[PDB]
Protein backbone atom coordinates (compact mmCIF):
# COMPACT_ATOMS: atom_id res chain seq x y z
CA UNK A 1 0.00 0.00 0.00
CA UNK A 2 2.96 1.98 0.79
CA UNK A 3 4.71 2.00 -3.14
CA UNK A 4 1.34 2.30 -4.46
CA UNK A 5 0.09 5.28 -2.04
CA UNK A 6 3.28 7.48 -1.84
CA UNK A 7 2.85 8.82 -5.15
CA UNK A 8 -0.65 10.02 -5.41
CA UNK A 9 -0.33 10.95 -1.35
CA UNK A 10 1.97 13.63 -2.58
CA UNK A 11 0.20 15.21 -5.07
CA UNK A 12 -2.77 15.32 -2.32
CA UNK A 13 -0.82 16.63 0.15
CA UNK A 14 -0.33 19.52 -2.27
CA UNK A 15 -3.50 20.03 -3.16
CA UNK A 16 -4.70 20.14 0.58
CA UNK A 17 -1.96 22.30 1.43
CA UNK A 18 -3.55 25.16 -1.16
CA UNK A 19 -6.48 25.29 0.73
CA UNK A 20 -4.88 25.09 3.95
CA UNK A 21 -2.04 28.29 2.93
CA UNK A 22 -6.02 30.37 1.34
CA UNK A 23 -7.27 29.50 5.05
CA UNK A 24 -4.16 30.59 7.15
CA UNK A 25 -4.71 33.58 4.70
CA UNK A 26 -7.68 35.38 6.46
CA UNK A 27 -6.85 33.86 9.86
CA UNK A 28 -5.72 36.81 12.65
CA UNK A 29 -1.95 36.59 13.25
CA UNK A 30 -2.40 36.27 17.16
CA UNK A 31 -2.99 32.90 18.05
CA UNK A 32 -5.02 31.51 21.02
CA UNK A 33 -5.54 32.47 24.03
CA UNK A 34 -4.72 35.74 22.58
CA UNK A 35 -7.08 35.34 19.39
CA UNK A 36 -9.70 37.10 21.68
CA UNK A 37 -8.45 40.76 21.19
CA UNK A 38 -8.00 40.40 17.41
CA UNK A 39 -11.66 38.74 17.45
CA UNK A 40 -13.01 41.67 19.40
CA UNK A 41 -11.00 44.28 17.32
CA UNK A 42 -12.26 42.51 14.22
CA UNK A 43 -16.02 42.91 15.39
CA UNK A 44 -15.85 46.40 16.12
CA UNK A 45 -14.20 47.14 12.96
CA UNK A 46 -17.27 45.56 11.16
CA UNK A 47 -19.73 47.53 13.51
CA UNK A 48 -18.16 50.58 12.87
CA UNK A 49 -17.31 49.79 8.96
CA UNK A 50 -5.32 39.70 -1.08
CA UNK A 51 -2.40 38.54 -2.19
CA UNK A 52 -4.22 35.77 -4.39
CA UNK A 53 -7.64 36.31 -5.87
CA UNK A 54 -6.86 39.70 -6.84
CA UNK A 55 -8.32 42.11 -9.68
CA UNK A 56 -5.86 43.78 -12.28
CA UNK A 57 -6.65 47.01 -14.15
CA UNK A 58 -8.58 46.37 -17.83
CA UNK A 59 -5.04 47.36 -19.32
CA UNK A 60 -3.15 45.25 -17.59
CA UNK A 61 -6.26 42.26 -17.74
CA UNK A 62 -6.50 42.64 -21.37
CA UNK A 63 -2.41 42.13 -21.92
CA UNK A 64 -2.21 39.24 -20.06
CA UNK A 65 -5.18 37.63 -21.81
CA UNK A 66 -3.25 38.60 -24.97
CA UNK A 67 0.01 36.99 -23.18
CA UNK A 68 -2.08 33.59 -22.46
CA UNK A 69 -3.46 33.43 -25.60
CA UNK A 70 -0.01 34.24 -27.42
CA UNK A 71 1.42 30.90 -25.36
CA UNK A 72 -1.25 28.87 -26.31
CA UNK A 73 -0.58 29.00 -29.39
CA UNK A 74 3.43 29.05 -28.70
CA UNK A 75 2.52 25.50 -27.38
CA UNK A 76 -0.34 24.43 -30.04
CA UNK A 77 2.35 24.92 -32.47
CA UNK A 78 4.97 23.04 -30.50
CA UNK A 79 2.61 20.01 -30.08
CA UNK A 80 1.64 19.92 -33.67
CA UNK A 81 5.65 20.32 -34.67
CA UNK A 82 6.26 17.49 -32.52
CA UNK A 83 3.55 15.70 -34.07
CA UNK A 84 5.17 16.14 -37.44
CA UNK A 85 8.50 15.13 -36.83
CA UNK A 86 7.58 11.66 -34.88
CA UNK A 87 8.71 8.69 -36.34
CA UNK A 88 5.54 7.01 -37.34
CA UNK A 89 4.39 10.34 -39.23
CA UNK A 90 7.20 10.26 -41.09
CA UNK A 91 6.73 6.87 -41.63
CA UNK B 1 2.21 69.16 -37.48
CA UNK B 2 2.78 66.58 -34.77
CA UNK B 3 0.36 65.30 -32.63
CA UNK B 4 -1.13 62.49 -30.67
CA UNK B 5 -3.79 60.27 -30.90
CA UNK B 6 -5.77 58.56 -27.68
CA UNK B 7 -8.30 55.81 -29.35
CA UNK B 8 -11.03 55.59 -28.08
CA UNK B 9 -13.06 51.81 -27.93
CA UNK B 10 -12.46 48.31 -26.88
CA UNK B 11 -8.81 48.72 -25.66
CA UNK B 12 -7.61 52.39 -25.52
CA UNK B 13 -4.48 53.20 -27.12
CA UNK B 14 -2.15 55.88 -27.40
CA UNK B 15 -0.61 56.71 -30.89
CA UNK B 16 1.30 58.64 -32.52
CA UNK B 17 1.25 60.49 -35.62
CA UNK B 18 2.31 63.37 -38.26
CA UNK B 19 1.14 65.13 -41.20
CA UNK B 20 2.76 65.61 -43.99
CA UNK B 21 2.78 66.96 -47.97
CA UNK B 22 4.18 64.64 -50.92
CA UNK B 23 6.89 67.44 -51.51
CA UNK B 24 9.09 66.37 -48.74
CA UNK B 25 12.37 64.82 -48.50
CA UNK B 26 11.37 61.68 -47.26
CA UNK B 27 15.31 62.10 -45.00
CA UNK B 28 13.23 64.59 -42.31
CA UNK B 29 10.25 62.37 -41.89
CA UNK B 30 12.83 59.75 -41.48
CA UNK B 31 14.80 61.64 -38.47
CA UNK B 32 11.67 62.73 -36.92
CA UNK B 33 10.71 59.00 -36.64
CA UNK B 34 14.11 58.01 -35.52
CA UNK B 35 14.58 61.05 -32.77
CA UNK B 36 11.39 62.86 -31.86
CA UNK B 37 9.42 59.15 -31.45
CA UNK B 38 12.07 57.91 -30.15
CA UNK B 39 11.81 54.92 -32.63
CA UNK B 40 15.55 52.34 -33.16
CA UNK B 41 16.73 51.91 -36.54
CA UNK B 42 15.03 49.52 -37.52
CA UNK B 43 16.95 45.87 -38.47
CA UNK B 44 14.34 45.00 -41.28
CA UNK B 45 11.50 46.56 -43.30
CA UNK B 46 8.75 44.97 -44.48
CA UNK B 47 6.68 47.04 -46.85
CA UNK B 48 3.01 45.85 -47.15
CA UNK B 49 1.79 46.62 -50.86
CA UNK B 50 -1.62 44.92 -51.33
CA UNK B 51 -4.52 43.84 -49.26
CA UNK B 52 -6.59 47.09 -50.27
CA UNK B 53 -8.69 44.74 -52.93
CA UNK B 54 -12.46 44.26 -52.49
CA UNK B 55 -11.37 40.71 -52.27
CA UNK B 56 -9.67 39.33 -49.18
CA UNK B 57 -7.16 36.74 -48.05
CA UNK B 58 -8.61 33.39 -46.41
CA UNK B 59 -8.02 33.47 -42.83
CA UNK B 60 -6.03 30.80 -43.29
CA UNK B 61 -3.56 32.15 -45.18
CA UNK B 62 -4.07 35.90 -43.80
CA UNK B 63 -3.11 33.74 -40.37
CA UNK B 64 -0.42 32.04 -42.08
CA UNK B 65 1.08 35.34 -43.54
CA UNK B 66 0.85 37.51 -40.47
CA UNK B 67 2.25 34.12 -37.93
CA UNK B 68 5.35 34.10 -40.65
CA UNK B 69 5.76 38.36 -40.96
CA UNK B 70 6.07 38.17 -36.49
CA UNK B 71 7.93 35.14 -36.27
CA UNK B 72 10.59 36.69 -38.72
CA UNK B 73 10.33 40.17 -37.35
CA UNK B 74 10.30 39.24 -33.19
CA UNK B 75 13.96 38.16 -33.76
CA UNK B 76 15.42 41.88 -34.09
CA UNK B 77 13.64 45.08 -34.39
CA UNK B 78 11.98 45.37 -37.35
CA UNK B 79 9.32 47.51 -38.97
CA UNK B 80 6.12 46.75 -40.93
CA UNK B 81 5.47 49.57 -43.44
CA UNK B 82 1.29 49.56 -44.05
CA UNK B 83 -1.27 52.09 -45.13
CA UNK B 84 -2.49 52.91 -41.80
CA UNK B 85 -6.19 52.33 -42.51
CA UNK B 86 -8.52 49.88 -40.50
CA UNK B 87 -9.20 47.45 -43.35
CA UNK B 88 -8.31 43.80 -44.81
CA UNK B 89 -4.55 42.66 -44.34
CA UNK B 90 -3.68 45.89 -42.69
CA UNK B 91 -5.76 45.36 -39.57
CA UNK B 92 -5.20 41.68 -38.45
CA UNK B 93 -1.38 42.94 -39.43
CA UNK B 94 -1.63 45.05 -37.18
CA UNK B 95 -3.66 43.58 -34.79
CA UNK B 96 -1.20 40.46 -34.77
CA UNK B 97 1.36 43.31 -34.28
CA UNK B 98 -0.07 44.43 -31.05
CA UNK B 99 -0.42 41.22 -30.16
CA UNK B 100 2.87 40.59 -30.04
CA UNK B 101 4.05 43.79 -28.57
CA UNK B 102 1.57 42.97 -25.39
CA UNK B 103 3.11 39.71 -25.01
CA UNK B 104 6.65 40.65 -26.13
CA UNK B 105 8.32 39.75 -22.55
CA UNK B 106 11.74 41.90 -23.93
CA UNK B 107 11.31 45.19 -24.68
CA UNK B 108 14.49 45.85 -26.46
CA UNK B 109 13.53 44.45 -29.75
CA UNK B 110 10.08 45.62 -30.54
CA UNK B 111 8.07 45.34 -33.43
CA UNK B 112 6.48 48.83 -34.83
CA UNK B 113 3.67 49.05 -37.93
CA UNK B 114 3.99 52.38 -39.48
CA UNK B 115 0.69 53.29 -40.73
CA UNK B 116 1.61 55.77 -44.35
CA UNK B 117 -1.77 56.83 -45.13
CA UNK B 118 -3.44 59.31 -47.49
CA UNK B 119 -5.30 62.13 -46.36
CA UNK B 120 -8.10 61.49 -48.43
CA UNK B 121 -8.74 58.04 -46.93
CA UNK B 122 -9.23 58.84 -43.14
CA UNK B 123 -12.42 59.37 -41.37
CA UNK B 124 -13.57 61.65 -38.79
CA UNK B 125 -9.96 63.59 -40.17
CA UNK B 126 -11.54 66.63 -38.41
CA UNK B 127 -11.17 64.40 -35.00
CA UNK B 128 -7.87 64.44 -34.87
CA UNK B 129 -7.28 67.74 -36.72
CA UNK B 130 -7.29 69.66 -33.28
CA UNK B 131 -4.06 67.73 -32.06
CA UNK B 132 -3.23 69.60 -29.30
CA UNK B 133 0.29 68.82 -27.81
CA UNK B 134 -0.71 68.61 -23.64
CA UNK B 135 -4.08 67.17 -25.08
CA UNK B 136 -4.03 64.33 -27.22
CA UNK B 137 -6.94 64.21 -30.11
CA UNK B 138 -9.60 61.78 -28.87
CA UNK B 139 -10.53 59.40 -32.06
CA UNK B 140 -13.21 56.65 -32.25
CA UNK B 141 -12.52 53.20 -34.00
CA UNK B 142 -15.31 51.91 -36.38
CA UNK B 143 -15.01 49.30 -38.78
CA UNK B 144 -16.33 50.44 -41.91
CA UNK B 145 -17.19 48.58 -45.15
CA UNK B 146 -14.97 48.70 -47.99
CA UNK B 147 -16.32 51.92 -49.62
CA UNK B 148 -13.45 54.70 -50.38
CA UNK B 149 -12.79 55.97 -46.81
CA UNK B 150 -11.80 54.32 -43.76
CA UNK B 151 -10.88 54.54 -40.07
CA UNK B 152 -7.19 54.57 -38.77
CA UNK B 153 -6.39 51.48 -37.29
CA UNK B 154 -5.67 51.72 -33.26
CA UNK B 155 -3.28 48.74 -33.51
CA UNK B 156 -0.35 50.44 -35.39
CA UNK B 157 1.40 52.71 -33.46
CA UNK B 158 2.98 55.72 -35.54
CA UNK B 159 1.15 57.32 -38.90
CA UNK B 160 2.29 59.29 -41.67
CA UNK B 161 -0.10 60.74 -42.70
CA UNK B 162 0.21 62.31 -46.49
CA UNK B 163 -1.25 64.71 -48.44
CA UNK B 164 -3.03 64.29 -52.11
CA UNK B 165 -1.51 66.14 -54.46
CA UNK B 166 -2.92 67.83 -56.48
CA UNK B 167 -0.86 66.88 -59.48
CA UNK B 168 -1.32 63.20 -59.54
CA UNK B 169 -3.35 60.98 -57.26
CA UNK B 170 -0.45 58.71 -56.56
CA UNK B 171 0.68 61.21 -53.49
CA UNK B 172 0.63 58.72 -51.15
CA UNK B 173 2.71 55.78 -53.59
CA UNK B 174 5.34 58.18 -54.53
CA UNK B 175 6.05 58.87 -50.60
CA UNK B 176 5.85 55.29 -49.78
CA UNK B 177 8.50 54.30 -52.66
CA UNK B 178 10.91 57.20 -51.64
CA UNK B 179 10.69 56.46 -47.77
CA UNK B 180 11.46 52.91 -48.53
CA UNK B 181 14.72 54.55 -50.93
CA UNK B 182 15.88 56.27 -48.38
CA UNK B 183 15.42 53.85 -45.32
CA UNK B 184 17.21 51.13 -47.44
CA UNK B 185 20.56 53.71 -47.71
CA UNK B 186 20.68 53.99 -43.57
CA UNK B 187 22.72 51.88 -40.85
CA UNK B 188 20.54 49.45 -38.87
CA UNK B 189 22.60 50.39 -35.73
CA UNK B 190 23.42 54.13 -33.75
CA UNK B 191 26.54 54.03 -35.34
CA UNK B 192 28.65 52.86 -38.40
CA UNK B 193 31.00 50.37 -36.32
CA UNK B 194 28.93 47.48 -36.00
CA UNK B 195 26.11 48.67 -38.30
CA UNK B 196 24.48 47.10 -41.42
CA UNK B 197 22.18 48.47 -44.38
CA UNK B 198 19.23 48.67 -43.20
CA UNK B 199 17.70 45.48 -45.55
CA UNK B 200 13.99 46.78 -47.16
CA UNK B 201 11.74 44.26 -48.69
CA UNK B 202 8.53 44.65 -49.75
CA UNK B 203 5.26 42.14 -50.04
CA UNK B 204 2.92 41.86 -52.42
CA UNK B 205 -0.67 40.81 -51.50
CA UNK B 206 -3.61 40.78 -54.13
CA UNK B 207 -1.99 43.71 -55.92
CA UNK B 208 -4.48 45.75 -58.30
CA UNK B 209 -2.71 46.34 -61.87
CA UNK B 210 -2.73 50.45 -60.76
CA UNK B 211 0.29 49.43 -58.46
CA UNK B 212 2.70 47.97 -61.18
CA UNK B 213 4.12 51.42 -61.59
CA UNK B 214 5.13 51.68 -57.81
CA UNK B 215 6.00 48.21 -58.49
CA UNK B 216 8.45 48.79 -61.15
CA UNK B 217 9.57 51.97 -59.74
CA UNK B 218 10.89 50.36 -56.42
CA UNK B 219 12.34 47.61 -58.39
CA UNK B 220 14.24 50.23 -60.11
CA UNK B 221 15.13 51.61 -56.99
CA UNK B 222 16.59 48.15 -55.77
CA UNK B 223 14.62 46.33 -52.90
CA UNK B 224 14.04 43.06 -53.38
CA UNK B 225 9.81 42.05 -53.56
CA UNK B 226 8.17 38.67 -52.13
CA UNK B 227 5.16 37.73 -54.06
CA UNK B 228 2.23 35.48 -52.02
CA UNK B 229 1.73 32.22 -54.37
CA UNK B 230 -2.11 32.60 -53.16
CA UNK B 231 -2.74 35.53 -52.85
CA UNK B 232 -4.86 36.56 -55.54
CA UNK B 233 -4.24 39.83 -57.62
CA UNK B 234 -1.44 40.18 -59.55
CA UNK B 235 0.29 38.08 -57.28
CA UNK B 236 -1.38 35.05 -58.88
CA UNK B 237 0.04 36.63 -62.27
CA UNK B 238 3.46 36.84 -61.29
CA UNK B 239 3.57 33.07 -59.40
CA UNK B 240 2.06 31.20 -62.74
CA UNK B 241 4.76 33.08 -65.00
CA UNK B 242 7.38 32.14 -62.72
CA UNK B 243 6.15 28.52 -63.07
CA UNK B 244 6.17 29.44 -66.66
CA UNK B 245 9.97 30.05 -66.48
CA UNK B 246 9.34 32.49 -69.73
CA UNK B 247 7.00 35.59 -70.28
CA UNK B 248 5.02 36.34 -73.30
CA UNK B 249 3.45 39.20 -74.48
CA UNK B 250 0.60 36.90 -75.80
CA UNK B 251 0.57 34.55 -72.68
CA UNK B 252 0.76 38.10 -70.06
CA UNK B 253 -2.22 39.51 -71.56
CA UNK B 254 -4.11 36.45 -71.61
CA UNK B 255 -3.30 36.09 -67.94
CA UNK B 256 -3.99 39.56 -67.18
CA UNK B 257 -7.49 39.26 -69.03
CA UNK B 258 -8.46 36.26 -67.09
CA UNK B 259 -7.46 37.67 -63.57
CA UNK B 260 -8.48 40.91 -64.54
CA UNK B 261 -11.72 40.96 -66.67
CA UNK B 262 -13.36 43.69 -65.40
CA UNK B 263 -10.35 45.69 -67.25
CA UNK B 264 -10.24 46.01 -70.58
CA UNK B 265 -8.45 49.12 -72.02
CA UNK B 266 -6.37 48.54 -74.93
CA UNK B 267 -3.65 51.53 -73.73
CA UNK B 268 -3.82 50.32 -69.97
CA UNK B 269 -3.60 46.27 -71.21
CA UNK B 270 -0.28 47.38 -73.29
CA UNK B 271 0.69 49.74 -70.57
CA UNK B 272 0.78 46.77 -68.18
CA UNK B 273 2.02 44.06 -70.29
CA UNK B 274 4.96 46.41 -70.71
CA UNK B 275 5.08 47.01 -66.90
CA UNK B 276 5.14 43.31 -66.19
CA UNK B 277 7.58 42.33 -68.64
CA UNK B 278 10.01 44.98 -67.45
CA UNK B 279 9.39 43.54 -63.96
CA UNK B 280 9.90 40.00 -64.92
CA UNK B 281 13.10 41.42 -66.43
CA UNK B 282 14.84 41.49 -63.24
CA UNK B 283 13.64 38.52 -61.78
CA UNK B 284 16.38 38.06 -58.94
CA UNK B 285 14.87 41.05 -56.84
CA UNK B 286 11.86 38.75 -57.07
CA UNK B 287 11.18 35.74 -54.67
CA UNK B 288 7.85 33.60 -54.65
CA UNK B 289 6.59 32.49 -51.24
CA UNK B 290 3.98 29.68 -50.88
CA UNK B 291 3.01 29.09 -47.37
CA UNK B 292 1.30 25.94 -48.14
CA UNK B 293 5.03 24.64 -48.90
CA UNK B 294 7.72 26.83 -47.18
CA UNK B 295 5.58 28.71 -44.25
CA UNK B 296 8.71 29.99 -43.24
CA UNK B 297 8.89 33.74 -44.04
CA UNK B 298 12.25 34.40 -42.61
CA UNK B 299 14.07 31.59 -44.66
CA UNK B 300 12.69 33.17 -48.38
CA UNK B 301 13.19 36.58 -46.72
CA UNK B 302 17.03 35.75 -46.06
CA UNK B 303 17.22 33.74 -49.32
CA UNK B 304 15.96 36.52 -51.25
CA UNK B 305 18.39 39.18 -49.54
CA UNK B 306 21.45 36.82 -50.16
CA UNK B 307 20.12 36.21 -53.68
CA UNK B 308 19.94 39.87 -54.47
CA UNK B 309 23.37 40.73 -52.74
CA UNK B 310 24.80 37.94 -54.84
CA UNK B 311 23.05 39.24 -58.28
CA UNK B 312 24.96 42.68 -57.05
CA UNK B 313 28.39 41.68 -57.01
CA UNK B 314 31.01 38.98 -55.85
CA UNK B 315 33.48 40.66 -53.16
CA UNK B 316 33.03 39.34 -49.56
CA UNK B 317 32.48 42.63 -47.84
CA UNK B 318 29.10 42.87 -49.64
CA UNK B 319 27.98 39.52 -48.49
CA UNK B 320 28.52 40.87 -44.79
CA UNK B 321 25.44 42.41 -44.04
CA UNK B 322 23.36 39.38 -45.14
CA UNK B 323 25.52 36.99 -43.21
CA UNK B 324 25.36 39.23 -40.19
CA UNK B 325 21.35 38.89 -40.58
CA UNK B 326 21.50 35.49 -41.18
CA UNK B 327 23.37 35.35 -37.82
CA UNK B 328 20.82 37.08 -35.99
CA UNK B 329 18.15 34.55 -37.22
CA UNK B 330 20.30 31.45 -36.68
CA UNK B 331 19.62 30.29 -39.98
CA UNK B 332 23.46 28.49 -40.21
CA UNK B 333 21.77 26.05 -43.39
CA UNK B 334 21.14 29.03 -45.40
CA UNK B 335 24.19 30.64 -44.37
CA UNK B 336 26.54 27.51 -45.23
CA UNK B 337 24.36 26.57 -48.50
CA UNK B 338 24.48 30.46 -49.96
CA UNK B 339 26.89 32.57 -48.41
CA UNK B 340 29.98 30.34 -47.63
CA UNK B 341 29.56 27.89 -50.95
CA UNK B 342 33.23 28.33 -52.81
CA UNK B 343 32.32 31.28 -54.63
CA UNK B 344 32.95 34.00 -52.00
CA UNK B 345 36.59 34.32 -50.27
CA UNK B 346 36.89 34.67 -46.53
CA UNK B 347 39.72 36.39 -44.88
CA UNK B 348 39.78 36.32 -41.37
CA UNK B 349 40.01 40.13 -41.14
CA UNK B 350 36.40 40.11 -42.89
CA UNK B 351 35.03 37.47 -40.66
CA UNK B 352 36.21 39.10 -37.30
CA UNK B 353 33.54 41.46 -37.19
CA UNK B 354 30.54 38.92 -37.74
CA UNK B 355 32.33 36.29 -35.41
CA UNK B 356 32.11 38.90 -32.42
CA UNK B 357 28.66 39.35 -33.40
CA UNK B 358 27.57 35.65 -33.54
CA UNK B 359 30.05 34.95 -30.33
CA UNK B 360 27.73 37.68 -27.92
CA UNK B 361 24.75 36.95 -29.65
CA UNK B 362 24.77 33.02 -28.37
CA UNK B 363 25.03 31.27 -31.95
CA UNK B 364 27.10 28.42 -31.48
CA UNK B 365 26.94 27.20 -35.18
CA UNK B 366 27.62 30.30 -36.86
CA UNK B 367 30.88 30.25 -34.24
CA UNK B 368 31.46 26.60 -35.17
CA UNK B 369 31.05 27.75 -39.13
CA UNK B 370 33.24 30.62 -38.72
CA UNK B 371 35.81 28.82 -37.04
CA UNK B 372 35.80 26.53 -39.52
CA UNK B 373 36.08 28.98 -42.27
CA UNK B 374 39.43 30.64 -41.62
CA UNK C 1 -21.28 8.81 -77.09
CA UNK C 2 -21.04 7.60 -73.31
CA UNK C 3 -17.39 7.57 -73.22
CA UNK C 4 -17.89 11.43 -74.89
CA UNK C 5 -19.06 12.83 -71.66
CA UNK C 6 -16.89 10.91 -69.81
CA UNK C 7 -17.05 13.01 -66.34
CA UNK C 8 -20.37 11.42 -65.32
CA UNK C 9 -17.85 8.40 -65.60
CA UNK C 10 -15.80 7.25 -62.61
CA UNK C 11 -13.94 4.08 -62.14
CA UNK C 12 -14.06 2.34 -58.61
CA UNK C 13 -10.86 -0.16 -58.50
CA UNK C 14 -11.97 -2.23 -54.83
CA UNK C 15 -8.35 -3.84 -55.35
CA UNK C 16 -6.52 -0.45 -54.98
CA UNK C 17 -8.98 2.47 -53.05
CA UNK C 18 -11.80 0.14 -51.50
CA UNK C 19 -13.24 3.39 -50.45
CA UNK C 20 -16.89 3.98 -51.96
CA UNK C 21 -17.53 6.65 -50.19
CA UNK C 22 -14.68 8.19 -51.03
CA UNK C 23 -15.47 7.37 -55.11
CA UNK C 24 -18.98 8.63 -54.93
CA UNK C 25 -18.25 11.79 -53.77
CA UNK C 26 -15.68 12.55 -55.82
CA UNK C 27 -17.95 11.03 -58.43
CA UNK C 28 -20.51 13.45 -57.33
CA UNK C 29 -18.51 16.56 -57.14
CA UNK C 30 -16.80 15.89 -60.32
CA UNK C 31 -20.49 16.07 -61.82
CA UNK C 32 -20.95 19.22 -60.22
CA UNK C 33 -18.04 21.27 -61.34
CA UNK C 34 -18.65 20.08 -64.69
CA UNK C 35 -21.81 21.88 -64.53
CA UNK C 36 -20.91 25.13 -63.06
CA UNK C 37 -18.32 27.19 -61.08
CA UNK C 38 -21.08 28.86 -59.00
CA UNK C 39 -20.81 28.21 -55.27
CA UNK C 40 -24.41 27.66 -54.48
CA UNK C 41 -24.22 24.66 -56.88
CA UNK C 42 -21.15 23.30 -54.79
CA UNK C 43 -23.72 23.35 -51.29
CA UNK C 44 -25.43 20.15 -51.81
CA UNK C 45 -21.74 18.43 -52.87
CA UNK C 46 -20.28 20.31 -49.58
CA UNK C 47 -23.42 19.05 -47.17
CA UNK C 48 -22.56 15.47 -48.65
CA UNK C 49 -19.02 15.61 -47.74
CA UNK C 50 -20.05 17.24 -44.19
CA UNK C 51 -22.59 14.57 -43.21
CA UNK C 52 -19.64 11.91 -44.63
CA UNK C 53 -16.56 13.31 -42.26
CA UNK C 54 -14.60 13.49 -45.88
CA UNK C 55 -12.85 16.91 -44.74
CA UNK C 56 -9.62 16.10 -47.16
CA UNK C 57 -11.87 15.20 -49.91
CA UNK C 58 -13.80 18.42 -49.43
CA UNK C 59 -10.60 20.54 -48.90
CA UNK C 60 -9.05 18.95 -51.91
CA UNK C 61 -11.80 19.55 -54.39
CA UNK C 62 -14.43 22.05 -53.09
CA UNK C 63 -12.05 24.56 -51.40
CA UNK C 64 -9.51 24.94 -54.16
CA UNK C 65 -9.14 28.07 -55.65
CA UNK C 66 -12.10 28.20 -58.17
CA UNK C 67 -15.05 28.80 -55.87
CA UNK C 68 -15.54 31.67 -54.11
CA UNK C 69 -16.90 31.24 -50.47
CA UNK C 70 -18.89 34.47 -49.06
CA UNK C 71 -19.78 34.32 -44.88
CA UNK C 72 -23.59 34.20 -46.26
CA UNK C 73 -23.15 31.01 -48.69
CA UNK C 74 -21.58 28.88 -45.87
CA UNK C 75 -23.39 29.94 -42.92
CA UNK C 76 -26.02 26.78 -43.09
CA UNK C 77 -23.42 24.66 -43.82
CA UNK C 78 -21.45 25.98 -40.80
CA UNK C 79 -24.95 25.33 -38.64
CA UNK C 80 -24.77 21.01 -40.18
CA UNK C 81 -21.23 21.17 -39.43
CA UNK C 82 -21.51 21.73 -35.94
CA UNK C 83 -25.04 20.32 -35.15
CA UNK C 84 -23.42 16.76 -36.43
CA UNK C 85 -20.27 16.77 -34.37
CA UNK C 86 -17.63 17.44 -37.22
CA UNK C 87 -14.66 19.47 -35.88
CA UNK C 88 -12.84 19.16 -39.21
CA UNK C 89 -15.35 20.25 -41.08
CA UNK C 90 -15.76 23.42 -38.50
CA UNK C 91 -12.17 24.30 -38.79
CA UNK C 92 -12.25 24.22 -42.45
CA UNK C 93 -15.15 26.22 -42.69
CA UNK C 94 -13.68 29.15 -39.78
CA UNK C 95 -10.77 28.89 -41.80
CA UNK C 96 -12.77 29.85 -44.69
CA UNK C 97 -14.05 33.19 -43.94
Amino acid sequence: TFQVVQENADIFWKFQRYNLIVEYHSRPALAPPFIIISHITQALLSFIKDLLERELPSGLDQKLMTWETVQKENYLAKLEHEHRESSGERL
Amino acid sequence: RLGDIDFTGVSRTRGKFVRVTSSTDPAEIYQILTKQWGLAPPHLVVALMGGDEVAQLKPWLRDTLRKGLVKAAQSTGAWILTSGLRFGITKNLGQAVRDHSLASTSPKVRVVAIGIAPWNMIQNRDLLLSAKPDHPATYPTEDLPYGAVYSLDCNHSHFILVDEDPKRPGATGEMRVKMLKHISLQRTGYGGTGSIEIPVLCLLVHGEPRILQKMYKNIQNSIPWLILAGSGGVADILVTLMDRGCWDADIVQELLINTFPDGLHSTEITSWTKLIQRILDHGHLLTVHDPEQDSELDTVILKALVKACKSQSQEAQDFLDELKLAVAWNRVDIAKSEIFSGDVQWSAQDLEEVMMEALVNDKPDFVRLFVDNG
